[PDB]
């Protein structure tokens, strides 16, 4: 494991 | 691929397989199903718990971080049981609510009206079943737990918890910064002592246990946990059974008491699983508003088998009570020698009397 | 009576009821009576919905399985109801079942769902009626249980129910609405060229007929509301965009003026472009603060009467703000001052304004 | 419904 952590965000939509 | 539900295109996929898939130069496969085991009481078979997610978190990011999969698409596998594509895919989900902040709707959208379904999950319990809840219910309460604070991945520490899971070091789980649930102790003479009780004991003494509620018969001599200053408070009701709202109204004021006091509470029943669940869980859903399924999934995800049978329908019709309560009680001015001079939950008509002198 | 053992097939009466999936067609035998409903009873998805079955589909089950029940020839049988093998007609069969138990024959939920838990293959989950990805599931406990609490409070009631006129009313030709409980109408917007036509005429007469006070409007104009107030009923706007969630002021100025009109004994009937997502937000969180209800058990309910309702991020909004709906028995009170952002009737106000209110008077 | 079979949960 829970530190130092690839990126796997969930991608940004629109308003 | 063709069974395969997509959660990132082109780099997390999820898939069931019955033989293990070759790796590709765009694709590499990995499981975990034979290596972390969910370890059931008697037909339950999920959900994975916070220990087993640590576990895939750190086997999933040494396939991401590898330098030899830097051009590849990672697919997560279980085999076609209902059953371990149910565990698979609320894992997967955990983790990207805890680990890389995901929500509710994001990570429930690749699992909807997936054909066939996952099979919902059971309790712990000996009758048939007859009470499920779901990845949703469980996403739910795991995300709901993490917006309170009550989930804590960067100190979570794996050696502590699978340590004192094991019935020779106590059976228990901290289960948020205010509750702990065990295993009763047991002694020969109840009317030294064995290497589980020296364990919960040491425990409790350096990390300010200040109330042990015992829900089950006798199995052990008080004293041991009132020598060392911990206040001791039985609260008994019959194994298998729902507690009574006065019980429920006598807990959520003890431990309303002792958290203005800074301190924990550990609650412990014969397994600290079905009795110890209905307590905790009614303070939970009265404090933080969880629905009872997120109670419930939130505390199976930390110590397995909580809450059985009948019990999950009570809380389940309960649940609007616990959260009235915020508004029709208050914490007792006077002391009820039933919770050994802590205070119950009371009525505001109740409340508004003891302010003043009875004439 | 002896306990029937066949692959497919589950048991709700030792010797008497069972649910059967089959991807063949059974034979009746001197132990056995079969019955399927699918060519005959069947649901209208709007888009990938697919179910549950709804309360007329419900009334048509019941009187076919009395009808095969009191036949004297299955007088010494076993009557197995069945489904084919897919999940999605499976789901609805066995929820339509445990429905007929809770409305009919008085049996609670845990007794119901006890044959349907953990079977395999599973049951599958329902979806709303909208386009985008569905990301939001209820059930068969879920409605079960929103259909087991709307009798227990008084809001289904099979003896009096009218097969007929539900089937008619739900039309689009006669105005696309229903009933939903004693104090609400749930319907399509009516439209004109400001002359009026069937669809509004039948509307028109029903309201006239059956003591609706107020229309609300949730949707932009396609009529003249005129037509509304000539026949003494109140009509009043809470406008806000299709697809959307709507602000919490809009939703405490509408329970306050559902609050007003009920305690006068009258009926409220709102629409919107449809009748099913913005209607079903404001109507579900006043059978919430009203009646308790969950949220899934809310939207369960609602498409029980009227499949449809709560569309989208809709249902995630109704899942978020159940307990502030439910707890504003507790932390908020209706108005002592009329408002004219609702025509005069009462809004819900806080606590504090409500002491103010008290403390100026 | 004037002959509703008796179904009662046992
Ligand atoms: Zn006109």
């Amino acid at each position: 494991a829970f530190t130092d952590v690839p990126a796997l965000n969930y991608p940004a939509t629109p308003p | 691929l063709d069974n395969t539900i997509e959660f990132l295109r082109g780099r997390v996929y999820l898939g069931a397989y019955d033989y293990t898939p070759e790796d590709t130069d765009e694709l590499v496969f990995f499981t975990v199903e034979d290596a972390i085991f969910y370890n059931s009481f008697h037909l339950d078979f999920g959900p994975m718990n916070i220990g087993h997610l640590y576990r895939f978190a750190v086997i999933f990011h040494e396939i991401l971080n590898d330098p030899e999969n830097a051009n590849k698409a990672v697919v997560f596998y279980s085999s076609a049981s209902t059953r371990q594509r149910a565990n698979a895919a609320c894992m997967l989900c955990c983790y990207m609510i805890l680990v890389q902040a995901w929500t509710p709707h994001q990570v429930l959208q690749p699992l909807a009206q997936v054909d066939p379904p996952f099979m919902p999950f059971r309790d712990a319990g000996y009758s048939n079943a007859d009470f499920e809840i779901t990845i949703q219910d469980v996403v739910y309460g795991v995300w709901r737990a993490k917006e309170k604070g009550l989930i804590d991945l960067h100190s979570f520490n794996l050696e502590s918890y699978e340590k004192y899971e094991h019935v020779e070091f106590g059976d228990f789980n901290v289960l948020t910064p205010d509750f702990i649930a065990f295993a009763s102790p047991q002694e020969d003479h109840p009317k030294h002592l064995n290497q589980p009780f020296k364990s919960v004991l040491n425990f409790f003494a350096n990390n300010n246990v200040q109330l042990v509620v015992r829900l089950n018969s006798h199995l052990y001599n008080k004293k041991h946990f009132e020598d060392i200053g911990i206040q001791h408070l039985d609260l008994i009701f019959e194994d298998g059974t729902c507690p009574d709202l006065s019980i429920v109204k006598n807990f959520v004021g003890a431990a309303e008491t002792i958290i203005k006091r800074g301190g924990k509470i550990a609650v412990h029943c014969k397994a600290g699983l079905g009795r110890t669940g209905c307590l905790i869980g009614a303070h939970l859903i009265y404090t933080y508003g969880f629905t009872a399924n997120e109670c419930i999934g939130f505390l199976r995800f930390i110590r397995p088998g909580m809450v059985v049978g009948p019990q999950q329908h009570w809380l389940y019709l309960h649940q609007n009570d616990f959260r009235e309560w915020k508004y029709t009680t208050r914490i007792s001015l006077k002391p009820s020698e039933a919770i050994g001079g802590l205070y119950p939950l009371i009525s505001l008509e109740e409340y508004r009397l003891q302010k003043k002198k009875l004439k």
